[PDB]
């Protein structure tokens, strides 16, 4: 065979193709013989379909990397959740074989994240920054701003830990630096003039996590935000461009986390009292405009804040409202919860931030001296003084738990006969529920849960879910009404999941009006039994006030608080792995790993030519 | 340039020479148009003097570790617990990242893995087993053994797994006969003559784990209690063909570490009760047993070769030690594993032992005490079979505990401290108000010198900085008699002397001295213990004082070392199981053990261990 021989005798069996090739070469490459013999083993490595030895030859012919850059090798190891130890310990391993070393020793990621982190890049604002030092390459700051420690006074027993907001943006900013300047030449607009009239909208949010089994309760609130939305004006005498809109904010990938406190959700004394630094340098910071370093020119900016991801709950208890079913329940509108069960549809927006603040002045002053209710009245009952501000508007996860909730239950009751049992009992409760478990199990394979993620809530909206449930109804009427209403609630539904409605289906959305309408309308009809009174809030908030909000902000859904909560599972798991571990120092390296499997970055080099 | 072109209009473009190699292939080298071009493009490469491109090419076929060599990357998995969505992230990662293939993907290192786990080699055995299936391709089986489920009898839920106990054995060795081939090549030792007189010693250990901490269990799943039985592959050695009874081929380098020490079974039950215990075990005693006497063939290093084995079974602490000779528990009359004398005849004598227990001898001795062909009375009988009241069921030759090894000598030395900080054989019997004091008194003046924290329970390291003659000549101040202070030191330069002959891995290459003069040294020691405290040993004496001073040389005669045969390391390798269950369960208790297991003898292979080079 050829491959067992010498050179001499290889030569001298192959001279005649050697020259073969040789004068073909000179023929039509015109001296090039070695990308001759190149090409003609790809071509015979590839007809074989051993495609790798041709991948390994073209990566020996002046192939891209023996080693990597640091920056992938930090994306690889935290987007992967792998420890030091066990970094360095592959390390040293593969180092072993073959190995020029391939991937970055672990010291040098240590100070190559200084280009990643905050408190890196110089900036300033004009006119300069409210009641927040001009200070800036600062970085991680423990979350208590100088708590007297004094022991007899109110106690320093919280632990948390934050950044400067201002920092946090621009380190988000000057990332994004690369997208932007991309997204600029895009739209083919000039690059050195039009550098000082931005406008970036970034919404914030911030939900909980509960009893968390601690190395003081078991519960957390972490509070995060994310970038949505980067336009221009200029030059003017148009409204704006935008330059690059985020195309997927519900995924966690995109929740950069800003600060988190091991406490709980309630502990409204606790939690103002960590927060005052972040809404006051929110408030300082929609003022002033921002100057950086950016695409080689120092480039300006402004600031609006859109406060959207709660559940409600919060915003209740940060609005300074009665959470959570008491009379008022309308975050918007102003109506008493009765009423809002004979007229469902026409309800105007009227909940705000300033008026609030005049509600609970009224409150407290009182001068009109009335008494308790009518002072209630007058003031549309809001007695507890809110603090940070809301935008008005809902989750887009919740509204589809709770309506999943509510028919999950409304399946259970018509199993039975209410409207010709009127009260039924507890263990017919139990008994409906469980041939409802054993319906949604023996068709669809459906199993049951303690509550409700968002997966089987979309499980439970299928048509063909409603037709195996209403199988087992016993009046063909009733059967063929929850048919058409599951009908409407399919055609009417997707309007404030969608991303974009005036993008992604503007017909439902036109048609909204008569659809929600005829919604109400047989609600009430059919099933007055059981909403005589009392209505549920999301409910409301979608019979009510989905087209105000579709019609102004542009898109609901779009503001979903889905990805904090969602990604919030990333702060289970660090917390397993890369834990410190001493609660003084989990939070520091929880949030430096978050932050850091956070920015577009390292994302960007994760996705490497897809 | 043709670099730059695509490969469909390339083909187009050199269509012509791509027939002329075809047919210069079909003509000179038969039809290869493969080796034609490779051989082609070296001697292009060879003409411009780029010898380490040329190299590199030449390698890339059946060498250079293509990208890396499969099996060195399923190491390097398992070897950090690295899960398999991790893995295959990473993987695209750097594929996509750096225009290269470094690592391999799971499918096909998965099927190249399948060669590593048990039921993969042919193997023989003359004559056959018995009462064993046939059947050589199993491999992870369900240790309940087909336990009709009938719910009437006594449950089958009891969870296990395991393997067919020769299966492992012949993976195993089918794993170290790169090294046996070796050491074959050291000893010079022919090839054609050396495939029948071999002997490989087995050891073997069994200890569960308490009450494991998992996640995502707030009710009882029982993930609580586990028993993982095991062996590690001990020493090989020849014995063909004249009197040469033994050339070890190969020797342990460190039995301790459980980076050698390789699973066999686990099972989700607690040590406590005989019945799911022996249910399980009793196919691999049974099969233990079968495979003394016969001989395995094995297709090793191009040969079919004979092989027999030795079964010491070792690594038991005290507690399932007497469980599984059928000996009472715990410290009654009753105490030594091997001197089945009681309390007060070692009292009298403490060193003239000779080792007489024996498996069979107390198999025999149960006979007696079931029939008692005498009819004697209870405790007249108990007396008469000494010991032996239960039926035992596993065959094992016990050996002194080389961890703790100490802690009974340590309390020892403790109480000596504080009864010589009084006049305790000036007052015979003081209370527990001078005890405190003496006690109190002592840990100070121990603070004070050596600078040590009173404790109250004796780790290993508490008892290793307290046998210190530092400690003793220090606390010395404080006793007043001389006499009683040379006494007292004299023992502790003896004992240090003495402790490292059996705590050592083999005196025989270690430290051949103090063995040599160790039943001497022994014996002085227990004389000036019976002189100076027989006050506190008139018939009252502990177990680990017994065992030392009772039968070590014996021991190192019969075997050859010591700590070579403890359990220490099975109770290192513990800490593996739970971070294997930790990241790589399946979430079903039903999968659960089959996954940890699989993984685990992953990480204990002396290949993958070989692979990990880290120089
Ligand atoms: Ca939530
Ligand atoms: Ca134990
Ligand atoms: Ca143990
Ligand atoms: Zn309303
Ligand atoms: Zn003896």
């Amino acid at each position: 065979h050829l491959l067992s021989l010498t050179r001499r005798a290889q030569k001298h069996r192959l001279r005649d193709l050697k020259n073969q090739v040789k004068t073909f070469a000179e023929k039509e490459e015109g001296g090039d013989v070695k990308s001759v013999c190149l090409t003609l083993f790809l071509l015979a490595l590839r007809a074989g379909n051993e495609h790798r030895q041709a991948d390994e030859l073209e990566a020996m012919m002046q192939g891209r990397g023996f080693g990597l850059h640091p920056a992938v090798c930090l994306a690889i190891r935290v987007n992967t959740f792998l420890s030091c130890s066990q970094y360095h310990k592959m390390y040293r391993t593969v180092k072993a074989t073959s190995g020029r070393q391939i991937f970055q020793p672990l010291h040098t990621l240590r100070n190559a994240e200084k280009e990643l982190l905050p408190g890196f890049h110089q900036f300033e604002w004009q006119p300069a920054l409210k009641n927040v030092s001009t200070s800036w390459d600062v970085g991680i700051i423990d979350g208590l701003s100088g708590w007297t420690v004094s022991v007899d006074d109110v106690p320093a027993d919280t632990i948390s830990r934050r950044f400067r907001y201002d920092v946090a943006l621009v380190s988000a900013l000057k990332d994004l630096e690369e997208d932007i300047m991309e997204g600029l030449r895009e739209r083919a607009l000039d690059d050195s003039m039009c550098t000082s009239g931005f406008t970036v909208v970034v919404k914030e949010s911030c939900d909980g996590m509960g009893d968390v089994s601690e190395k003081v309760p078991e519960k957390a609130v972490r509070f995060s935000f994310t970038i949505m939305s980067i336009s221009i004006r200029l030059e003017g005498e148009d409204d704006g461009i935008t330059i690059f809109q985020e195309q997927k904010p519900n995924s966690e990938l995109s929740c950069r986390p800003l600060c988190l406190m091991f406490v709980d959700e309630s502990d409204h004394e606790t939690l103002t009292a960590i927060l005052g630094p972040v809404v006051a340098e929110r408030k300082a910071m929609m003022e002033s405009r921002l100057i950086i370093s950016v695409g080689g020119l120092l480039r300006s900016f402004r600031f609006f804040f859109r406060g959207t991801g709660y559940d409600e709950k919060m915003v209740r208890e940060m609005e300074g409202l009665e959470a959570s079913g008491s009379t008022y329940i309308c975050t918007l509108c102003d109506s008493t919860r009765a009423e809002a069960s004979q007229n469902m549809v026409l309800h105007s927006i009227t909940r705000s931030h300033d008026e609030n603040l005049e509600r609970y002045e009224i409150w407290r002053k009182n001068p009109f001296s009335e008494s308790a209710d009518e002072l209630r009245d007058r003031v549309k009952g809001v007695s507890a003084k809110p603090f940070m501000e809301t935008q008005p508007t809902l989750d887009a996860l919740h509204c589809d738990i709770g309506n999943a909730t509510e028919f999950y239950k409304i399946f259970q009751d018509e199993i039975g006969e209410v409207y010709q049992k009127p009260n039924p009992s507890r263990e017919e409760r139990r008994r409906w529920r469980s041939t409802l478990d054993k319906q949604l199990r023996k068709k669809m394979k459906l199993k049951p849960v303690m509550r409700m993620n968002g997966n089987y809530a979309r499980r439970l909206m299928t048509r063909e879910a409603v037709e195996a449930v209403c199988e087992l109804v016993p009046s063909e009427e009733r059967r063929e009404a929850l048919l058409k209403l599951m009908d409407l609630y399919l055609q009417m539904k997707p309007v404030w999941r969608s991303t974009c409605p005036s993008r992604d289906c503007p017909d439902q959305l036109c048609q909204y009006s008569y659809n929600s309408q005829q919604f109400a309308d047989l609600l009430s009809s059919m099933f007055k039994y059981r909403y005589d009174g009392k209505i549920t809030n999301y409910l409301h908030k979608t019979l009510a006030h989905v087209p105000e909000i579709v019609e102004r902000d542009g898109s609901i859904g779009a503001w979903a608080s889905e990805g904090n909560e969602s990604g919030n599972k990333l702060f289970r798991r660090f917390r397993k792995m890369n834990a410190r571990q001493s609660k003084t120092f989990e939070l520091e390296d929880i949030l430096k790993h978050h932050w850091l499997y956070t920015s577009k970055y390292l994302q960007k080099f994760m996705e490497a030519h897809k | 340039h043709l670099l730059s072109l695509t490969r469909r209009a390339q083909k187009h473009r050199l269509r012509d020479l791509k027939n002329q190699v075809k047919t210069f292939a079909e003509k000179e080298e038969g039809g290869d148009v493969k080796s034609v071009c490779l051989t082609l493009f070296l001697l292009a490469l060879r003409a411009g003097n780029e010898h380490k491109q040329a190299d590199e090419l030449e390698a890339m076929m059946q060498g250079r570790g293509f990208g890396l060599h499969p099996a060195v990357c399923l190491a390097i998995r398992v070897n950090t617990f690295l899960s398999c969505s991790q893995y295959h992230k990473m993987y695209r990662t750097v594929k996509a990242t750096s225009g290269r293939q470094i690592f391999q993907p799971l499918h096909t290192l998965r099927n190249a893995e399948k060669e590593l786990l048990p039921g993969f080699h042919q193997f023989e055995w003359q004559p056959a087993l018995k009462n064993v299936s046939t059947s050589w391709d199993v491999g992870i089986i369900d240790g309940l053994s087909g336990w009709t489920v009938s719910v009437d009898d006594v449950p089958a839920d009891t969870i296990s797994r395991r393997f067919r106990y020769d299966v492992a054995l012949v993976s195993a060795l089918k794993d170290l006969e790169e090294d046996i081939m070796e050491g074959l090549r050291e000893r010079a030792l022919d090839d054609s003559m050396c495939t029948s007189g071999f002997t490989v010693v087995v050891k073997e250990s069994c200890d569960g784990m308490g009450d494991v901490s998992e996640k995502h269990g707030s009710g009882p799943a029982v993930p609580e209690k586990a028993v993982r039985f095991s062996f590690t592959i001990m020493s090989i050695s020849i014995r063909l063909e004249g009197e040469d009874d033994g050339i070890t081929i190969f020797q342990e380098q460190k039995p301790n570490s459980e980076l050698s020490c390789r699973p066999l079974c686990l099972m989700f039950v607690d040590e406590s009760d005989h019945e799911t215990l022996t249910a399980i075990l009793g196919p691999v005693v049974a099969e233990r047993k079968a495979m003394m006497e016969s001989r395995l063939i094995i297709s090793v290093g191009g040969l079919l070769r004979s092989f027999r084995f030795f079964f010491r079974g070792t690594g038991y602490d005290e507690k399932m030690v007497r469980e599984m000779e059928g000996l009472e528990a715990s410290g009654s009359t009753y105490i030594c594993t091997l001197c089945d004398s009681t309390r007060a005849e070692a009292s009298q004598n403490m060193v003239l032992h000779s080792i007489t227990r024996s498996h069979d001898e107390n198999l025999e001795r149960y006979e007696i005490w079931r029939k008692n062909p005498f009819s004697e009375s209870a405790d007249e009988l108990r007396d008469r079979v000494k010991g032996v009241s239960a039926k035992p069921f596993m065959e094992t030759q016990p050996t002194l505990d080389a961890l703790h090894c100490d802690i009974g000598n340590a309390t020892e030395f403790y109480k000596i401290f504080q009864d010589e900080i009084g006049e305790v054989y000036q007052k015979p019997n003081p209370s527990r108000e001078e005890r405190r004091r003496w006690r109190s008194t002592l840990d100070k003046q121990l603070r004070k010198k050596m600078k040590l924290k009173p404790v109250m329970r004796m780790n290993g390291n508490y008892a290793r900085r307290l046998m210190t003659r530092e400690a003793v000549e220090a606390v010395c101040e404080l006793v007043p008699s001389e006499e009683r202070r040379e006494a007292l030191l004299k023992l502790m330069d003896l004992y240090l002397q003495m402790k490292p002959v059996w705590r050592s891995t083999c005196p025989s290459r270690d430290c051949p001295d103090q063995l040599c003069q160790y039943s001497y040294n022994s014996q002085q020691f227990a004389d000036l213990l019976s002189s100076m405290f027989k006050y506190r040993y008139d018939g009252k004496i502990t177990n680990y004082l017994h065992k030392t001073l009772a039968h070590v040389p014996e021991i190192v005669e019969r075997d050859g070392s010591i700590g070579a045969w403890a359990s220490e390391g099975n109770e290192s390798g513990n800490k593996l199981f739970r971070r294997f269950r930790k990241m790589n369960a399946r979430q079903s208790k039903t999968f659960e053990l089959e996954d940890i297991l699989k993984h685990h003898w992953l990480y204990t292979s002396k290949y993958l261990q070989k692979f990990m080079e880290a120089h």
